[PDB]
RNA sequence: AUAUUGGCGAGAGACCGAUAGCGAACAAGUACAGUGAUGGAAAGAUGAAAAGAACUUUGAAAAGAGAGUGAAAAAGUACGUGAAAUUGUUGAAAGGGAAGGGCAUUUGAUCAGACAUGGUGUUUUGUGCCCUCUGCUCCUUGUGGGUAGGGGAAUCUCGCA
RNA sequence: CGUGGAGGUCAGUGACGAAGCCUAGACCGUAAGGUCGGGUCGAACGGCCUCUAGUGCAGAUCUUGGUGGUAGUAGCAAAU
RNA sequence: UCUAGCGAAACCA
């Protein structure tokens, strides 16, 4: 209606304090009947339910549906046996700087029998895909790094396994973390969370393959990986089993962020799932 | 509706029954009636081409080589409909021959190792009652395959082409009396190749071979990777002597569509750079924008107008593409809605269009409006869908 | 040649620091430990309009602009203009590159992923 | 470009022109265009949009929608059409005002004067 | 009338004319040889005129003939210059024989120009690219921070990790008096 | 760390701002319950606010109570949020001030509360 | 035929772009001041759509915190963008009744710092505007330009690989 | 050298981000100043040849607005 | 007389 300034602000200000002063009366008053009443403030909590994304979400079959013939594909494209152990390469893109080197020496520490390179000018992916199956190397990890910062994350496994690039968004160094910790030879637990997709379940087999199996139980270390909204994260802690049931923890190595940009058959050769700003759009698909 | 839907993932079949608006991706919408998991042989062991043969039996091709007739039944699901259930009957084995493709994998332009493929599984006669069938490796192994009188596969012959044979294209036009059996073969540096086969399948004569362009705007050579191929009715008005009567079309890998009249001889009169930057292409089907069906059972452009010709293709990324004649894009083909690199596209009876691939959705498109009919969440990777009849049950 | 600069540092107003309104830029006024502007100061006219990489830099709005640098590569270097949206600024540069022109400010606006 | 003296081209007068126009001149303003069958079946492009008549949407974000328009909402030169709507957090629904430039008329409510319109816009009528 | 052309071209506007931040002139006239706007270097201001320049793969000669001042639709005569660069070099000397010495200077020069960027765009054509570049948008951008800060504290992801490990603590999973939890508090749980 | 901290605001507060800033800075860096306890014993004038910059202690009453307003405020999220009321400590506060007119100086009062944490004896 | 800073209308502008332009882009001759005659302000921008923050909880109430909408609350009716003066917290450093800069250098912190990776000659094989034969076509008709078919590199030769 | 506007031109730039702001980021100018990076931001804007001016600020106890100290001081109808 | 609350102006290279 009105459409002075002064006048306008005053009038929606002042009704917004009036709504707020009946507001505060209706919830005190409820609370003075829920005093007396304890059944209809579960009344209230069951029949008003607070809306959140993570309650929302748009529905799909992946979610809960089991993969078929997951164990034969699970050998295949995976690296899932006690007895093969990964032999796994670091593959630091051309022209490095000192930043994915400094990456590259934290991540010797996560994987196992890791193997480092340099590489150098022209040598194509073919032709190292070929010197790693002769050298028996079962996957192949590249650091892309870009204005000496760490960007991007390439896992290939060797036979004819599927390509997968990641995003790395936000990283922490161990310095910058406050409760610091000091961790230890000792191979971690791992824990893995909300891959409930199909597409989720294939990124979770795969960090499951990646990650050193066989923790040491005597070394209370675990790593950790969450799933949300797309968002990976992973952080790495150290366990208290208190007599209060709660474990306690100590954030003991880095935390970055991935987020999958493309998933990709084979050795880079045809794309399964890429990500879109478009799909970002919808804002409730959250394609795990 | 009724589909048959190669399941890599399982290394299976499954059959759908689901009507016309069925969405999986949505609960509100319709569900589809049945779904048939058969013949799960592990992933080594997937379905890679299927042949029905009219209703009671189809043709199946394994990884391990191996070619299978089985026995197809109806009962009933116990809305009232059959469900259909599988019976293997015969089977011949030991078609495939990685060694050369093993020796060939220095000189490969793909980065993972090569293994072979039933790439081409067909009757070599558009007359029915052939029951002679082939079946075409990577390794380029043609192999003749019979159906015997006790209904028992049986293979004639196995005859050797070049190496990598990525598809193989048969001639069903005109003069089905006359026995010339003409089909044609391309691969990575390896040409579109014209040859018949004796119709005693004991002999082929190579009688035709294309030839390549001059060099490019940056005088390189043009890299010679054909994809797919179809064929159209030859030239009209006079013959040339001795040049051939074969009109035909194909898609390279880098993005190329070439046509082929072999009255003006072995190099491409018309190569069109479709998409920009060389982007790989995948499948290569033939269409009229009115969904009739105006091609061969093998599907052969029924025309001698190149103009006439609407084709669809796919990448190795997610997309669908239609093009002209001349190389302008008709369209994308559901580009919203598929997420997966569409590893299988069909055009079914001029008006339905299977897809199918790494997207583990298989979605009955419209030819004509360019709508998604049907779309069915499978859980597995998709290579190779046949679409039975229509059934609009309730 | 070897590039004379006869000042490293800037010509600053007197009591620029004393006061926030005052500006930095140059202004008569109307000691002596004031460095005062004058043309002695003024460069070599060979080593003038020189970059520490040797170039006289040119701006470039598009690949026409480019291609004027076409015969004088080792002399000029191409700067791209600080309004150029992303989908341009990778064509530009490999045109560049193609023609072997040294871009004086790559990786603007841009990241190379994957 | 403009021939007569009486017609003007300043931006200021158009602009208020547009935003101070009275609801009749409104309706004359928010007009749609109707389909290719339409166009087939009276030989007319555009028409004044009413609330009665049935109407497909062809831009803006809920692109490839439908449906009966609810109300013609001529004060914010708008139009609701029914089942288009943003269901808020609390559950109720509100439409989106749409604008009948980004729709086509798929199909008209026939009345008298609407007839007798057609009419006289040469409408090959049936 | 060629100086006078020249003359309103200097010091008057010359369309493709671009001004450096040095002070120098450049000619965007595509029949220029060298970059430059200077009074040989203009086409517009010379009619007898020559130039190396590439259609889309082949390199040609370009002729420019006072005698076709008019009829500037067939201004230009081609010449296909040879792949040999030595032959090229002789035929651009063969046709421009008693021909002026700039013209002839700037001509080779432009031709080895455009030979070496040949060479050049081939060996990128056959160079492996890895990264490939992408611009960011910084709606993009900002929906990616704000969105993750939203997830990570959406996600108490501390909690559930307590979660999750008293889950395969009571689960099993651990034998029986773990190394991991001390005997009492395991009977505790026990 | 967002997960392990609770935050409190207010704005706007028509209060002395000098006497807020020197009662905030006497607060920072306690354990929440002493620091409540703390601010009882000033309403008691037990125990005085101390006066650094704006100046000897006194005890400003509208500041404490506001104050503990919003500590009780900052005490209710972290128990909605599910923290350790023991560890729990104030860690960030500010008070900075608020537009002059709608004379008078009120403020903005922000305060984050955060857990103490208890690092783990490493095993071998 | 002439004047016309008023009225009723139009149409324009090398005009100003919210301290400008009318005092007044807004409920401006208004609010207000004066007894009166009279004087006379300040005040434009949420967003594409209010979709203006359901619900839980603290809280007298004001204000919060969870949550959510929205492309964006780094747009929350204090709202486009959001400078300086000035304020608060944290970090670092210096000071102990210390004022500022100029030069020059250390120390500390910090940043930048190839998408560089080629050229020359020789050799292998393959390919094409290379060779040969057979054409077609444009005129600026020559020291031309475009273009097709089949063959060959068995030999030569150019370019390319 | 800079600013508003105007004629011509760059088939100039621009929602894959113009203009503006910040920039213990780099560069070129003797300087007036200019160019780019980064951050923020959301819709227009520049280079060149000319035209035109309400065209360049530290002061005028300049005008208007905002903010300090004085000062939690004076003091308690200093406005409520 | 103290606390609490409210809270100036003059003047200011
Ligand atoms: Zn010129």
């Amino acid at each position: 209606n009105i459409t002075n300034k002064l006048k306008r602000q005053e009038i929606f200000a002042d009704i917004k304090h009036e709504k707020n002063k009946e507001r505060h009366t209706m919830r005190r008053k409820r609370a003075k009947e829920e005093r007396e009443n304890p059944e209809l403030r579960e009344q209230r909590l069951k029949e008003n339910v607070t809306q959140t994304i993570e309650n929302t979400r748009v529905y799909d079959e992946t979610i809960n549906k089991e993969v078929e013939g997951d164990e034969d594909d699970l050998m295949r494209y995976f690296n899932s046996n006690s007895n093969e152990p990964p032999k796994i390469f670091l593959t630091t893109n051309v022209n490095a700087k000192k930043s994915a080197y400094e990456f590259a020496n934290i991540l010797i520490e996560i994987l196992p029998n890791v193997t480092f390179v340099k590489r150098k000018f022209g040598y194509k992916l073919k032709e190292i895909s070929d010197i790693c199956i002769k050298r028996n190397f079962t996957d192949i990890v590249i650091i892309n790094e870009d204005k000496k910062k760490v960007t991007g994350l390439t896992f290939i496994h060797l036979p004819e396994g599927p390509t997968f690039y990641f995003k790395l968004s936000s990283f922490v160094e161990v310095k910058k973390i406050v409760g610091h910790g000091r961790p230890t030879s000792h191979i971690p637990e791992l824990i893995l969370n909300n891959f409930q997709t199909r597409l989720g379940q294939t990124v979770g087999r795969l960090f499951q393959s990646i990650l050193p199996q066989n923790p040491d139980i005597e070394g209370r270390q675990v790593i950790t990986l969450h799933n949300q909204r797309d968002y990976i994260f992973f952080r790495r802690h150290r366990y208290v089993f208190k007599d209060n049931e709660r474990v306690g923890l100590q954030e003991l190595g880095p935390q970055f962020t991935l987020k999958l940009k493309r998933l990709q058959r084979g050795i880079k050769e045809e794309t399964e799932w890429e990500h879109k700003p478009e799909m970002d759009k919808e804002k409730k698909k959250f394609y795990l | 509706m009724r589909l048959l839907v190669s399941c890599v993932d399982s290394g299976s079949i499954k059959e759908v029954l689901c009507n016309i608006g069925t969405d999986t991706s949505v609960q509100s919408a319709l569900q589809p009636f049945h779904v048939a998991p058969h013949l799960a042989e592990g992933l080594k062991a997937y379905v890679d081409r299927m042949w029905v043969i009219s209703e009671d039996e189809a043709i199946l091709a394994r990884n391990s080589g191996v070619v299978e007739l089985v026995k197809i039944s109806k009962h009933l699901k116990e809305p009232k409909f059959d469900i259909s259930e599988f019976e293997i009957t015969s089977s011949v084995s030991d078609l495939f021959d990685d060694a050369k493709l093993e020796s060939l994998s220095s000189k490969s332009v793909k980065r993972t190792k090569l293994v072979d493929g039933f790439v081409t599984l067909c009757p070599i006669k558009k007359d029915s009652s052939n029951n002679t069938f082939v079946a075409a490796t990577k390794s380029g192994l043609l192999h003749i395959i019979k159906k015997g009188e006790d209904k028992k596969l049986i293979k004639l012959a196995s005859l050797g082409l070049k190496a990598p044979v990525e598809f193989l294209q048969l001639y069903d036009l005109e003069d089905t009396d006359t026995d010339k059996y003409i089909f044609a073969y391309g691969g990575e540096e390896n040409l579109i190749k014209l040859v018949e086969i004796d119709s005693s399948f004991q002999s082929l004569k190579q009688i035709w071979e294309a030839k390549n362009v001059k060099n490019d705007r940056l005088d390189m050579r043009v890299p010679v990777w054909p994809m797919a191929l179809r064929f159209l009715e030859p030239s009209p008005g006079k013959t040339e002597k001795g040049k051939l009567n074969y009109q035909f079309a194909a898609i390279t890998r880098w993005s190329h569509l070439t046509k082929y009249s072999t009255q003006h001889g072995r190099k491409p009169f018309a190569q069109i750079d479709l998409l920009p930057n060389r982007e790989p292409l995948s499948q290569m089907e033939v269409f009229d924008a009115k969904g009739e069906n105006v091609v061969s059972s093998l599907g052969n452009f029924q025309s001698e107008t190149f103009n006439e010709l609407n084709v669809i293709t796919t990448d190795y990324k997610k997309n669908v593409f239609k093009f002209d004649g001349n190389g302008r894009m008709l369209g994308k083909v559901g580009r919203d809605d598929i997420t997966g690199s569409s590893t299988y596209i069909h055009v079914h009876d001029g008006k339905y269009l299977l897809q199918g691939g790494l997207d583990r959705y298989v979605r009955i498109f419209d030819i004509k409006t360019n709508k998604m009919l049907v779309k069915v969440y499978v859980g597995s990777r998709i290579n190779f869908i046949v679409m039975l009849d229509d059934v609009e049950i309730e | 040649p070897k590039i004379v600069k006869k000042h490293t540092k800037k010509f600053k107003r007197h009591h620029s620091d004393r006061y926030h309104r005052v500006a930095e830029n140059w202004r008569k006024q109307k000691r002596g430990n004031i460095s005062q502007p004058k043309i002695g100061y003024g460069s070599n006219k060979k080593t003038k309009f020189l970059s520490p990489s040797g170039h006289k830099t040119f701006l470039v709005a598009n690949v026409k602009d480019l291609e004027t640098l076409t015969m004088h590569t080792k002399t000029y270097a191409a700067e791209i203009a600080h309004n150029i949206s992303a989908k341009n600024r990778v064509v530009i540069l490999a045109r560049a590159k193609a023609l072997g022109i040294k871009v004086t400010n790559p990786k603007g606006r841009l990241a190379l992923e994957a | 470009a403009k021939q007569s003296l009486d017609v003007s081209s300043d931006r200021r007068k158009a602009r208020k022109a547009y935003f101070t126009a009275p609801s009749s001149q409104r309706r004359v303003l928010l007009s749609a265009p109707l389909s290719k069958e339409l166009r087939a079946q009276y030989g007319i492009k555009a028409l004044p949009i009413r609330r009665d008549d049935e109407v497909l949407v062809v831009r803006g974000s809920k692109k490839g929608q439908e449906g009966k328009i609810s109300s013609v909402y001529r004060l914010k030169f708008a139009v609701q059409v029914d089942k288009v709507t943003k269901e808020k957090v609390n559950g109720a629904s509100v439409p989106i005002n749409l604008h009948p430039s980004k729709l086509v008329i798929t199909k008209l409510h026939l009345d008298k004067d609407r007839k007798a319109l057609i009419q006289r816009k040469g409408g090959k009528l049936e | 009338s060629d100086e006078i052309v020249w003359q309103v071209i200097n010091q008057s506007f010359c369309s493709h004319r671009i001004k450096a931040p040095n002070g120098q002139n450049f000619c965007r006239n595509e029949y220029n040889v060298t970059g430059l706007c200077t009074r040989q270097s203009c086409p517009l201001a010379n009619s007898k005129y020559a130039t190396v320049k590439c259609d889309n793969g082949k390199l040609y000669l370009y002729m420019k003939t006072p005698e076709r001042a008019h009829t500037p639709a067939k201004l230009w005569e081609r010449i296909k210059l040879s792949k040999n660069y030595t032959k090229a070099l002789q035929q651009i000397d063969e046709h421009l024989l008693h021909w002026s010495k700039f013209f002839r200077h700037k001509c080779k020069q432009r031709f080895t120009k455009l030979t070496q960027v040949m060479i050049t765009e081939r060996r990128l054509a056959l160079r492996e690219e890895e990264r490939h570049y992408v611009g960011v948008a910084p709606k993009v951008k900002r929906r990616e921070q704000n969105r993750e800060r939203k997830a990570l504290v959406a996600a108490k992801i501390e909690k559930a990790i307590e979660k999750e490990l008293m889950d395969r603590l009571k689960s099993g999973a651990y034998g029986d008096k773990p190394l991991n939890v001390d005997e009492k508090v395991w009977k505790k749980i026990m | 760390n967002p997960a392990k901290s609770a935050s409190a605001r207010g704005s706007y507060l028509r209060v002395s701002f000098k006497n807020t800033r020197e009662t905030a800075q006497a607060i920072n860096g306690w354990e929440l319950t002493k620091a409540q306890k703390y601010l009882e014993q000033v309403l008691d004038h037990q125990r005085a606010i101390p006066f650094r910059r704006f100046n000897k202690a006194r005890w400003p009453a509208k500041s404490v109570k506001f104050v503990q307003g919003l500590l009780q405020n900052a005490a209710a999220n972290a128990e909605a949020k599910g923290l350790d009321a023991t560890k729990l400590y104030v860690s960030h506060i500010q008070v900075n001030q608020a537009p002059k007119q709608r004379e008078s100086s009120p403020s903005h009062i922000e305060l984050v509360v955060t857990e103490k944490e208890e690092a783990v004896a490493k095993a071998a």
